[PDB]
């Protein structure tokens, strides 16, 4: 239904026919950002839950894939599983905890 | 005849492309669905009377 | 054949609407390998790192 | 003196024709759509192409079968060699069996 990701679709009758009107969502203005895999924070391998890495140059932030909105790496958009030693492509940076703050 | 323009995406294995914006496309499809029905008499077409 | 084409025009439009069958088969092949292979609107290429 | 049918069928007033598209425009649809699909995954569907590597693409498709994705992550070389070899059985399965 339609040339991208479909939203809603509307009929009209013809003659011998119909006629759909179909709303779909087209991704416009395209931009380059350096994304990773996963970030090696403290030995653990950290990769986001639903989303990707991307750094403008010097930070690194974690976005939805269909929406440039970045976000602050924290823990409670990544999940951590194993070490950073088996992936290729890995990353050194550093992962917010919101409750070091909590306990100062 | 022509199948279109060239283009080459600029592939790399740390480089992603991500939209900043978006557009609400509406588009038109037209499907058939029923024809004419007819009737025919032999008799009147063959023959007639 | 003069004679066999004399008798043949008394027997109508067959051929014509034979004919008519057979052009709308061709153009529908094209139109269904058209429908098939051109989805992309842009030819793409692979960069040259594999 | 070695007769064909395909003049017996011209002298008899029976034609093909050629179709529109050569095989060459045919083959250079292909390899765009396996270059769009390779470099930008199913962006290239939808819009323009955005480009992503091909492993964030494949933790993509992994996340869309209900795997995480670090499942791919920490077995890419077995799943590429994999890929490899179902490639090569391809090969082989099409230059054996001709049914
Ligand atoms: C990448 O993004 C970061 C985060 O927004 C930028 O850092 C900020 O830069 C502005 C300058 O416009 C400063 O006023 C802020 O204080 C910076 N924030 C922090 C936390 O330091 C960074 O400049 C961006 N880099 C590029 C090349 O665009
Ligand atoms: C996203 O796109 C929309 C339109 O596709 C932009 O809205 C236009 O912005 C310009 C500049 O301010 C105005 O002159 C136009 O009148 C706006 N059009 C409409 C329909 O509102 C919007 O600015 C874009 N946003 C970003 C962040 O690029
Ligand atoms: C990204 O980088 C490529 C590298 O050549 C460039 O062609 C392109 O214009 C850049 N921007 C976007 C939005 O793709
Ligand atoms: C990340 O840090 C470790 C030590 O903490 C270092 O051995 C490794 O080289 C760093 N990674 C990169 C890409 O520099
Ligand atoms: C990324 O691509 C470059 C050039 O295509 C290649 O040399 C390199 O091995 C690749 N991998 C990494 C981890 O840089």
């Amino acid at each position: 239904c339609g040339k991208g990701y479909h939203l809603m679709s509307f009929p009209q009758s013809a003659p011998h026919g119909v006629v759909f009107l179909h709303v779909t969502y087209v991704p416009a203005q395209e931009k380059n950002f350096t994304t990773a895999p996963a970030i090696c924070h403290d030995g653990k391998a950290h990769f986001p839950r639903e989303g990707v890495f991307v750094s403008n140059g010097t930070h690194w932030f974690v976005t939805q894939r269909n929406f440039y909105e970045p976000q602050i790496i924290t823990t409670d958009n990544t999940f951590v599983s194993g070490n950073c030693d088996v992936v290729i492509g890995i990353v050194n940076n550093t992962v917010y905890d919101p409750l070091q703050p909590e306990l100062d | 005849m022509s199948l279109g323009a060239e283009n080459s995406v600029a592939y790399s294995n740390n480089s992603i492309a991500i939209p900043t914006n978006f557009t609400i496309s509406v588009t038109t499809e037209i499907l058939p669905v029923s024809m004419t029905k007819t009737s025919v008499d032999c008799t009147m077409y063959i023959c007639g009377d | 054949s003069t004679e066999c084409s004399n008798l043949l025009l008394q027997y109508g439009s067959f051929c014509t609407q034979l004919k008519r069958a057979l052009t709308g088969i061709a153009v529908e092949q094209d139109k269904n390998t058209q429908e098939v292979f051109a989805q992309v609107k842009q030819i793409y290429k692979t960069p040259p790192i594999k | 003196a070695a007769r064909d049918l395909i003049c017996a069928q011209k002298f008899n007033g029976l034609t093909v024709l050629p179709p529109l598209l050569t095989d060459e425009m045919i083959a250079q649809y292909t390899s765009a759509l396996l270059a769009g699909t390779i470099t930008s995954g199913w962006t290239f569907g939808a819009g323009a192409a955005l480009q992503i590597p091909f492993a964030m693409q494949m933790a993509y498709r992994f996340n869309g079968i209900g795997v995480t994705q670090n499942v791919l992550y920490e077995n890419q070389k077995l799943i590429a060699n994999q890929f490899n070899s179902a490639i090569g059985k391809i090969q082989d399965s099409l230059s054996s069996t001709a049914s």
